[PDB]
């Protein structure tokens, strides 16, 4: 079954570009698209297929679409070593950008080009056998990634309402910001995509930027390190739908698993080992070392504190040298030993899954190679503080009515504002109430 | 967002505006002829930002030239870079406006406006991606004021999604004892509230204090003090026409500096403070320029930014030098001047380093929109009220047809500017 | 009605016709609705020469508006150094106050006429003399941040 990523605006677009890299060096595709260990030259069935079409030429082409305002960083793809990877009508641009202003992602700016994205992604769509859904990519602060984005879920739930839409979404962080309206863009995105999206794994860029700096003793690390780390989070999260294996195989056993509650919907994932490629000759850690990591929260996607949250779901996803009998030892010393807390009404387990391959290292990358890593994916009512946080510096905000107008001047009702903090203020309940 | 149309209107506006265009066009490469001899290629992947690229790899100030007066037109040729503009792109009268601004803006302006506008279409319709306006211009004058005021809210209703920023040159009786001006001014300012979206306020008492207390010049002239707005003015337009890591354009700009319609009066700082030809090559360490940015002597409006709170802050540092450094000391100044910026608006400090310079070595420009503002328009009202209450040289601009309800609108509009102003440097968090 | 001529004449600058106004008996005090006397008028416009030869003739250098504006005020306010030293010299009040509790010094000091602050200053103008909201000429400077004159105001 086909999963079709759309990659929205800079944020989404960037990190799209590093997560096909990797795909491409995972599965063996070459930057033209050619894939010598790919048997079947018409097409096939297999697990890859997910993400990647086949041409007659054996052209392997990521079911992918790359959508911005403004035509800098696609371009950048268009340019770069993977530009004959995708259809070039799969990367769409406009002309000027959403201005980190939602509306005008959202009203004025993004309804030029609406109907051209969902025109191409039919068409992407079309070629599908069986289209699982999308995996959305972008930033939560951009007037593109926050606004287009929630103009074509919305889009995209009238136009393909069993599919099930996944998120990436970058949620904004001091250290590497680009607008002062950034929790505004994140509350209306998230209010108005809330009912559209099944699931959404939030990168927090605050807590991706500390791991470049602690774990990968980078100083100020850049856009390129960021993705590069993310860009392996994401492919060890969606790699099970890529790959053999037992857990996570479809799109819709991310929200069985994940998911209790359709609005609880934002996974907390946890990725270790996360070690400098100038380690490269690091002793390696055992199961029980990184299984162990991925109850600190100094390894968690997002900046907050389980311990102080419910879980109410919990995968792991390990990836090489790992086995299954170690995994489960290390479950057992983690349910005892360590003050994780699932709420009362689910079972108090753990899924595993295991992908024998270990994570490949893309070449300029700062991560070493590990023989065995591990993805955590949890849903924790810990979360809860991450959207704290930003309602907060919303709240400062919008308390004065700062920057409002450039909202109200690009189509939107000001009441969209107060509609979407009420959501937001529901959503926190909606964990306090779970516990 | 890419291409902007620079206009400038009257004896200040040329003036400052012909500096920029040399000071630039010398940051880009450009020379006089409007060939490029620039050692760097980013000198030319942003100029398009400020120049058409015309036939022999020619590169032309996108800019209009207008005046009342056809003297400047003149004096901005034999400029240095003054065989570099458009001849048809000059729009000059004949009788000038005499600093008053009802002849600017209601008589003898009206007259031209449409001439610059046709050339303000032809420029703008050979725009790949027209990202706004660019006007500079003296508040204190007849032209740059009320002409370039009527010239805003013209261009403001054909090009309404576009950006108006404006340079607008406060008057102060320090360099020109004309009484007329808080008259001018103060019309100005109520225009440039409704008309534009980002105003830099350079202020002619602050320019003349810095030449004079600071530069220890002792007869500073309009040269010296345009040598610290076109340093002004390359500074606030690096990230306009260098790319970095930050792809500024105008728009983004208005949207992260401006949370309040009407608080859009930016106070631009700049360091190092330098006379013309002075040999202060001595340098500056980061966190000297990150202090002296902030600091009152280096701002170019006379206030004080410790006597308001700083809504929203954006810094250019130019040069070469650890960005980990600009940001340790942009949090230092922040954390200890923390009382000086407000707490309802989280992270309104920018920062953006640019490793080509201006002339120095090291330069940080600063655009602060600080309530501290309201001193200046302060200033202007008060001068503004003691000759309105007098009604001194009312019948100059009556007699132009402006109604005397105009000035008291005008004057009411400031003091609601100011009261703006002081309105979110009391408010709190809580 | 000669005085409404004298008026304009001194509005205006016209010297030899101020003259002859007043030598066909021309009301060198006359009044504008507003209470202006020529004297006031070529105070403001900066007539140097008809205010000398207004002085000559019996203008009361003191005559208020209907705002309570003098000579000096108007004189003061416009920056014209020289008549605020020929009316001083003919008797000006230099500490009159008008109807926002204005004095000449309030006035320049406003108005950044730094020099005419001086003459003021050195004329026996009252520095702590408070307009309607109390300020002095010292604190228009202070609030200002106008040091120039503050420093002049300090002596
Ligand atoms: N991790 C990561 N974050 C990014 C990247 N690019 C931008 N961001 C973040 O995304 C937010 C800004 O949104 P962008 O994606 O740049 O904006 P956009 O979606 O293009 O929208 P507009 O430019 O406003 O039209 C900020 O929080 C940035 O830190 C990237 O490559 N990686
Ligand atoms: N900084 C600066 N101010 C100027 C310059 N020329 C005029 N001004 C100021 O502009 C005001 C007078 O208006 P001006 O622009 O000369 O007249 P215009 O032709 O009507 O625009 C006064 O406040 C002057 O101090 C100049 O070259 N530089
Ligand atoms: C207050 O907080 C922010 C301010 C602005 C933004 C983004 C947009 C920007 N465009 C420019 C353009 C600039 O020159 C024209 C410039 O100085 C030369 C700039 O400062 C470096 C910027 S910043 C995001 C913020 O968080
Ligand atoms: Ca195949
Ligand atoms: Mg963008």
């Amino acid at each position: 079954r086909e999963c079709i990523s759309i990659h929205v605006g800079q944020a989404g677009v960037q990190i799209g570009n590093a997560c096909w890299e990797l795909y491409c060096l995972e599965h063996g595709i070459q930057p033209d698209g050619q894939m010598p260990s790919d048997k079947t030259i018409g097409g096939g069935d297999d697990s890859f297929n997910t993400f990647f079409s086949e041409t007659g030429a054996g052209k392997h082409v990521p079911r992918a679409v790359f959508v911005d305002l403004e035509p800098t960083v696609i371009d950048e793809v268009r340019t770069g070593t993977y530009r004959q990877l995708f259809h070039p009508e799969q990367l769409i641009t406009g002309k000027e950008d959403a201005a980190n202003n939602y509306a005008r992602g959202h009203y004025t700016i993004g309804k030029e080009i609406i109907d051209l994205v969902l025109d191409r992604i039919r068409k992407l769509a079309d070629q599908c056998t069986g289209l699982q859904g999308f995996l959305v990519f972008h930033s939560f602060g951009g007037g593109t990634g926050s606004g287009f984005t929630s103009l074509l879920m919305e889009r995209l739930s009238v136009d393909y309402g069993k599919k099930s839409k996944l998120e990436f979404s970058i949620y904004p962080a001091p250290q590497v910001s680009t607008a002062v309206v950034e929790p505004y863009n994140s509350i209306l995105t998230t209010h108005t995509t809330l009912e559209h999206s099944d699931c959404a794994f939030m990168v927090d860029n605050e807590a991706i930027y500390d791991i470049c700096r602690r774990n990968l003793d980078i100083e100020r690390p850049t856009y390129t390190n960021l993705n590069r780390l993310i860009s392996q989070i994401v492919s060890s999260i969606t790699a099970s739908l890529r790959f053999d294996g037992a857990l996570n195989v479809d799109l819709t056993e991310f929200q069985t698993n994940l998911v209790p509650y359709p609005r609880i919907h934002f996974p907390l994932a946890t990725y270790a080992p996360v070690i400098s490629a100038e380690k490269a000759y690091h002793e390696q850690l055992s199961v029980a070392e990184i299984t162990n990591a991925c109850f600190e929260p100094a390894n968690q996607m997002v900046k907050c504190d389980p311990r102080h949250g419910k879980y109410m779901a919990c995968c792991l996803l390990y990836r090489g040298d790992v086995v299954p009998k170690d995994v489960n030892a290390a479950i057992a010393t983690i349910k005892t030993k360590r003050s994780i807390q699932f709420v009362d009404w689910c079972p108090t387990g753990f899924k595993v899954g295991i992908n024998y391959q270990p994570p490949t290292v893309v070449p300029g990358g700062d991560l070493a190679k590990v023989q065995r890593a591990v993805c955590m994916l949890s849903n924790t009512t810990a979360i809860a503080e991450a959207w704290a946080r930003l309602d907060h510096k919303f709240d400062l905000m919008y308390a004065k009515r700062a920057f409002v107008h450039w909202y109200v001047g690009e189509g939107m009702e000001e009441g969209e504002f107060s509609e979407a903090r009420e959501d937001m203020a529901a959503l926190e309940k909606d964990y306090e109430e779970v516990g | 967002m890419r291409e902007i149309v620079h206009i400038q209107a009257g004896q200040c506006g040329n003036q400052i505006g012909a500096k920029f265009w040399e000071v630039i066009s010398d940051e880009h490469g450009i020379d006089p002829t409007g060939s490029y001899h620039g050692d760097s290629d980013l000198q030319l992947e942003r100029i398009n930002v400020y120049y058409n690229e015309a036939t022999g790899n020619k590169y032309v100030p996108r800019a209009i030239l207008v005046d009342l007066e056809p003297g400047t037109m003149d004096s901005v040729r034999s400029g240095p870079f003054g065989q570099i503009f458009r001849p048809d792109n000059f729009v000059f009268g004949q009788s000038g406006a005499g600093n008053n601004w009802a002849k600017g803006h209601y008589t003898e302006g009206a007259e031209l406006v449409d001439s610059v506008l046709d050339v303000v279409r032809k420029e703008s319709e050979s725009c790949d991606c027209l990202q706004g306006f660019q006007l500079t211009h003296s508040l204190g004058g007849g032209t740059g004021s009320g002409m370039g005021t009527l010239l805003i809210s013209k261009i403001r209703e054909e090009y309404p999604d576009r950006i108006m920023n404006t340079f607008s040159v406060m008057p102060s009786p320090k360099v020109s004892d004309t009484v007329v001006e808080p008259y001018n001014a103060t019309l100005s300012v109520h225009q440039l509230v409704e008309n534009t979206d980002e105003t830099y306020c350079i202020d002619n008492e602050a320019l003349y204090d810095i030449c004079f207390r600071t530069l220890k010049l002792t007869t500073p002239t309009y040269g010296d003090l345009n040598h610290l707005v076109s340093a002004t003015m390359s500074g606030v337009t690096t990230c306009l026409r260098f790319p970095g890591q930050l792809n500024a354009d105008l728009r983004k700009l208005a949207v992260n500096m401006v949370p309040f319609p009407r608080l859009h009066f930016f106070m631009p700082g700049f360091a190092p403070l330098t006379s013309r030809g002075s040999q202060q090559y001595r340098a500056l360490t980061v966190p000297e320029l990150t202090q002296q940015m902030f600091d009152s002597k280096n701002m170019m409006a006379a206030c004080d930014p410790r006597h308001g709170r700083y809504l929203t802050v954006a810094a250019i540092f130019r040069g070469r030098m650890s960005m980990k450094e600009v940001d340790e000391q942009m949090l230092n100044v922040q954390n200890k001047n923390s009382s000086y910026f407000v707490e309802w608006i989280p992270n309104n400090v920018k920062t953006a380093v640019c490793d080509i310079p201006p002339g120095l070595k090291m330069s940080a420009t600063f655009i602060g929109n600080s309530t501290a503002i309201q001193e200046l328009f302060k200033r202007i009202s008060e001068q503004f009220t003691a000759m309105f209450r007098r009604k001194a040289f009312l019948h100059w601009y009556t007699g132009e047809g402006m109604d005397e309800m105009e000035f008291t609108e005008a004057e009411s509009n400031m003091n609601d500017l100011v009261s703006e102003y002081q309105q979110y440097q009391d408010a709190t968090a809580d | 009605d000669l005085g409404k001529k004298l008026l304009e004449a001194a509005r205006a600058g016209q010297d030899d016709e101020v003259r002859i106004l007043m030598a066909n008996g021309a009301d060198v005090n006359a009044t504008d609705a507003s209470g202006l006397t020529p004297l006031h008028l070529a105070a403001t416009y900066g007539h140097l020469e008809i205010v000398e030869v207004l002085l000559k003739h019996g203008a009361d250098v003191n005559a208020i508006d209907i705002m309570g504006s003098t000579p000096l005020h108007l004189a003061a306010l416009i920056g014209h150094l020289e008549i605020v030293e020929v009316l001083l010299k003919h008797g000006a009040d230099v500490n009159a106050v008008d109807t926002w509790g204005d004095t000449p010094l309030h006035l320049a000091a406003i108005m950044g006429h730094l020099e005419i602050v001086e003459v003021l200053l050195k004329h026996g103008a009252d520095v702590n003399a408070q307009d309607k909201f109390g300020k002095t000429a010292f604190d228009i400077s202070i609030d200002n941040g106008n040091e120039d004159l503050a420093e002049i105001l300090q002596k």
